[PDB]
């Protein structure tokens, strides 16, 4: 699920006129289009940080996994943080990170990837060591086999079914998580959504930049050419034409960014709901947290998004 | 009953005081109002732009210039103002879509938290949901989510099952806990120990397969009746 | 009073090794606050460790009725 876009900013004066000061003098005749565009882009930028804040910062305690990693035969090494890595990322998180690749700036996000990884590690430790109790109050520790027995009891299967087949269930879970690692590694189109987000932002910026080399009906694309090769009285007309064309281009870019931001916000709200209802508890809603009767989910951070293991 | 009533009353009073004592509590509704006012103000301020014409007043353009070029100047002003008004309408449509999404969420919250009890986690407030109470606000709604929060936990020793007479007993709805010497069964969300009997436990197989099973006796309610 | 961040150069604020909740977000994990003006790395939350073991359970012995708002 995508969560946030790239925070971008525009300098209206530098984009429209470059560094010709009399062009800026003429641009003052247009009023507050530049202020409008700056305001809209700033709103989008703060909305992205709000999206990440809503999705990931759901616990105010940074829980730590115990030093001994025995959980009744279940093997969480593929999703728990790896101290060997300098970035302290789990193998799945590391694979996800590797697999996703003029007046215009790209602002950095407020939360660094290390902080997002630390949130995901806290959520994993809380859901492994305390079940769903940490999402509804103080964290109450419970042995993992007993938690998984509770979760079978939640889907209409009695506890003895788990307690008599604990080894088989542990083996199936470990094999399944290994298969997840292999499948996510071998297939490139699995992460299509985040890559599409990145590609859309990059191509929008590229087209906006390429729009600077359009004549827009005037005789030249260079302001100083208009100045030198033409006398002022209709050089003003040419400058007005170029300015209004570039302003239209920037308006189009901002409008498309607003629509895409609305879509990304919808996706981020969905991701926050999925976290709250599948990770911090067990969901009875059909097909909301995977195909089958849901038991638990595990969050994994990805570039510009989040990955759930249902 | 009395303790729960007292806690509820104190919580309601605290909600009133917290709303009175925090300025940015209604920031979302204030943002709606501010966004609308600012958009209208920008639209009316934009009316004083020349858009490359000799003046921003139509009467001056008409009373100063010959119509053959007065029409060019008027075309400039008209197209600029029309573009600004289009921009206003487009941003209004986008904001309307956002408010539509928020209103759909509010309707869902009403139907699921106010008209019933919701099992969805964190949908109707933090904690286990008991009930919600709606309150009207300017351009919005305010929900008072009454929720149940556990407190004052205590460590115990637990076992998955009890082996008795070569049989394995499992709790019906509770969990096996030990205070150090004796074993009880209590429900999960509130410590209430009880004697382990055959009424609150069910048998399944022998005690050779379960890992962590412990030895204990299981009282039979029917034995003393026949002992007399 | 010159500090170098991933976002850029911040001039006029003191960097402190302490950590607080974010007040004025700067970017790349740096926040600013007025306590003069100080810059710091935001604190994700209060650290906590839960005593996991395979034969220990924690059961609540009381409860609290809580009321929250949502606008
Ligand atoms: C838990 O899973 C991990 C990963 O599958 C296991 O680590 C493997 O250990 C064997 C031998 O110890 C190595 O040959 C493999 O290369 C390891 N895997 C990786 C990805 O490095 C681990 O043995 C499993 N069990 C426990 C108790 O940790
Ligand atoms: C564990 O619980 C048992 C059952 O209540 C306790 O045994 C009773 O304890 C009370 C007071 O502690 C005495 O008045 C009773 O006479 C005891 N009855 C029996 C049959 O022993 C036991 O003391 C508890 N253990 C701990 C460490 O609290
Ligand atoms: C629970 O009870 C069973 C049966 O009384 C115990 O099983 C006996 O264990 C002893 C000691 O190892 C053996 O010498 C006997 O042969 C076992 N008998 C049977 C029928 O299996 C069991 O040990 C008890 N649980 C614990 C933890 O001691
Ligand atoms: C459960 O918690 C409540 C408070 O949430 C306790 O009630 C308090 O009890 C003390 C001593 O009896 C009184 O001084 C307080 O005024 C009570 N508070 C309220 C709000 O009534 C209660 O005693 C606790 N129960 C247990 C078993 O720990
Ligand atoms: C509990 O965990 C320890 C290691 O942390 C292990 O040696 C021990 O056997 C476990 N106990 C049970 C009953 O599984």
């Amino acid at each position: 699920l995508p969560v946030s876009m790239t925070k971008t900013s525009v300098d209206c004066t530098m984009y429209i006129c470059g560094d010709s000061t009399e062009c800026s003098n003429l641009l003052l005749q247009y009023g507050s289009f530049c202020t409008q565009l700056k305001r809209a882009l700033t709103g989008i930028a703060v909305e992205q940080d709000k999206n990440t804040q809503e999705v990931f910062a759901q616990v105010k305690q940074i829980y730590k996994t115990p030093p001994i990693k025995y959980f009744g035969g279940f093997n969480f090494s593929q999703i728990l943080p790896d101290p060997s890595k300098p970035s302290k990322r789990s193998p799945i998180e590391d694979l996800l990170f590797n697999k996703v690749t003029k007046g215009l700036t790209v602002l950095p996000p407020l939360l660094t990837d290390e902080m997002i990884a630390q949130y995901t590690s806290a959520l994993l430790a809380g859901t492994i060591t305390s079940g769903w109790t940490f999402g509804a109050g103080p964290a109450l520790q419970i042995p993992f086999p007993m938690q998984m027995a509770y979760r079978f009891n939640g889907i209409g299967v009695t506890q003895n079914v788990l307690y008599e087949n604990q080894k088989l269930i542990a083996n199936q879970f470990n094999s399944a998580i290994g298969k997840i690692q292999d499948s996510l590694s071998s297939t490139p189109s699995a992460l299509g959504k985040l890559q599409d987000v990145v590609n859309h932002n990059a191509q929008a910026l590229n087209t906006l930049v390429k729009q600077l080399s359009s004549k827009f009906g005037a005789i030249s694309s260079v302001l100083n050419d208009i100045f030198s090769r033409l006398d002022p009285p209709e050089a003003e007309v040419q400058i007005d034409r170029l300015i209004t064309g570039r302003l239209q281009s920037l308006q189009t870019y901002v409008t498309q960014q607003l629509i895409r931001a609305a879509e990304i916000r919808a996706s981020a709200n969905l991701a926050a709901t999925k976290m709250s209802e599948c990770v911090l508890g067990q969901s009875k809603r059909v097909d909301f947290c995977g195909k089958g009767y849901h038991l638990m989910s595990f969050p994994q951070s990805a570039p510009h998004g989040v990955v759930f293991l249902h | 009953q009395k303790l729960i009533a007292n806690q509820f009353n104190s919580a309601i009073g605290k909600i009133q005081d917290s709303l009175s004592s925090t300025p940015s509590a209604l920031g979302k509704l204030q943002d709606v109002v501010n966004h609308n006012a600012q958009a209208l103000n920008t639209l009316v301020k934009q009316l004083s732009s020349k858009f490359g014409a000799i003046s921003s007043v139509l009467n001056d353009i008409f009373s100063r210039l010959d119509p053959p070029e007065a029409e060019v100047q008027i075309d400039r002003l008209i197209t600029g103002r029309l573009q600004s008004l289009q921009t206003y309408v487009t941003q209004q449509l986008i904001r309307a879509a956002e408010i539509r999404a928020s209103a759909n969420l509010a309707a869902t919250k009403m139907s699921e938290c106010v008209l019933g009890q919701s099992k969805r986690v964190d949908f109707c407030g933090k904690g286990y949901h008991l009930m919600s109470f709606p309150q009207s606000a300017p351009h919005g709604v305010v929900f008072l989510h009454v929720t149940y929060v556990p407190a004052q936990e205590k460590n115990f020793t637990t076992a998955p099952a009890i082996c008795h007479d070569g049989k394995a007993h499992f709790p019906r709805e509770g969990v096996f806990v030990s205070n150090g010497t004796h074993w009880f069964v209590t429900q999960r969300n509130f410590y209430e120990p009880q004697i382990i009997t055959t009424d609150n436990t069910f048998v399944s197989g022998n005690c050779d397969v379960v890992i962590g099973i412990v030895n204990n006796t299981v009282y039979d309610p029917l034995q003393p009746e026949l002992d007399s | 009073n010159v500090f170098q961040t991933r976002a850029g150069c911040l001039i006029g604020a003191e960097y402190v090794n302490n950590s607080y909740e974010c007040d004025i977000p700067i970017g790349a994990g740096i926040c600013a606050s007025y306590q003069s003006i100080i810059a710091y790395t935001m604190s994700l939350g209060a650290e906590n460790s839960v005593a996991y073991s395979n034969n220990s359970i924690a059961i609540p012995t009381n409860f609290t009725i809580s009321v929250t708002t949502e606008i």
